[PDB]
């Protein structure tokens, strides 16, 4: 990280802000359009019905959501909530 | 992976060192919205069709495939039952048509 | 099939 003898650092030519827009970006059409972003224009569809839609596209029906949804909800936000502690209590 | 959306197919080509590929692919156009719900309850129990949703075009409720605007009636064939009206969110008042019974009765 | 054939009509 030093600068002698004829050795220079360049800077990156697109820094960390537009990174973390692109990945903004990237994590509000999955939250806000599902898979149809991905492919061509964003369609419009609900988090639990997109949801609804990958259980059934791993092969189980509607009804392990509907009628878990508070359980399912629980489970996805204390199991992002142990992100944080898995990753600041392990250097 | 290959082309940039539902990919269908692709067609092989030739370079000098290389290769280039063509690929169809399949883009949505010509987007409407609607008024979705999960489920449909008629006779004390819980509806869901076979391989689409609940649409409606502002009054008359509809079942219509994933990609498409192609609406049927909700009929006992291309939806079947789980679970009751009281444990799912979401679902309102409607009717699931029998295609037996006209024939059971006014016929024969 | 055969309860509604039966007990209705
Ligand atoms: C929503 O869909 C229904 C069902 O196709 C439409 O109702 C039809 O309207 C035409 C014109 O008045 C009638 O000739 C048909 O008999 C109706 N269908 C049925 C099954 O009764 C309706 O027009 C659509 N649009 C709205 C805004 O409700
Ligand atoms: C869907 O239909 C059912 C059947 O009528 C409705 O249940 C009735 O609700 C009223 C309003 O409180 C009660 O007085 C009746 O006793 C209920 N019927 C029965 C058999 O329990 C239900 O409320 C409707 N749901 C919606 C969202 O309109
Ligand atoms: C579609 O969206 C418009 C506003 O963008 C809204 O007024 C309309 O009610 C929606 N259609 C249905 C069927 O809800
Ligand atoms: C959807 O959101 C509206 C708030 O605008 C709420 O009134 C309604 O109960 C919600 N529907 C369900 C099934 O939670």
């Amino acid at each position: 990280a030093q600068k002698f003898n004829g050795l220079t650092v360049l800077p990156p030519l697109l820094t960390d802000e537009m990174i973390a827009q692109y990945t903004s970006a990237l994590l509000a059409g999955t939250i806000t359009s599902g898979w149809t972003f991905g492919a061509g224009p964003a369609l419009q569809i609900p988090f639990p019905m997109q949801m609804a839609y990958r259980f059934n596209g791993i092969g189980v029906t509607q009804n392990v959501l509907y009628e878990n949804q508070k359980l399912i909800a629980n489970q996805f936000n204390s199991a992002i909530g142990k992100i944080q502690d898995s990753l600041s209590s392990t250097p | 992976f290959c082309g940039k959306g539902y990919h269908l197919m692709s067609f092989p080509q030739s370079a000098p060192h290389g290769v280039v590929f063509l690929h169809v692919t399949y883009v949505p156009a010509q987007e409407k919205n609607f008024t979705t719900a999960p489920a449909i309850c008629h006779d004390g129990k819980a509806h869901f069709p076979r391989e689409g949703v609940f649409v409606s075009n502002g009054t008359h409720w509809f079942v219509t495939q994933r990609n498409f605007y192609e609406p049927q009636i909700i009929t006992t064939d291309n939806t079947f039952v789980s679970g009751n009206c009281d444990v799912v969110i979401g679902i309102v008042n409607n009717t699931v048509y029998d295609p037996l019974q006209p024939e059971l009765d006014s016929f024969k």
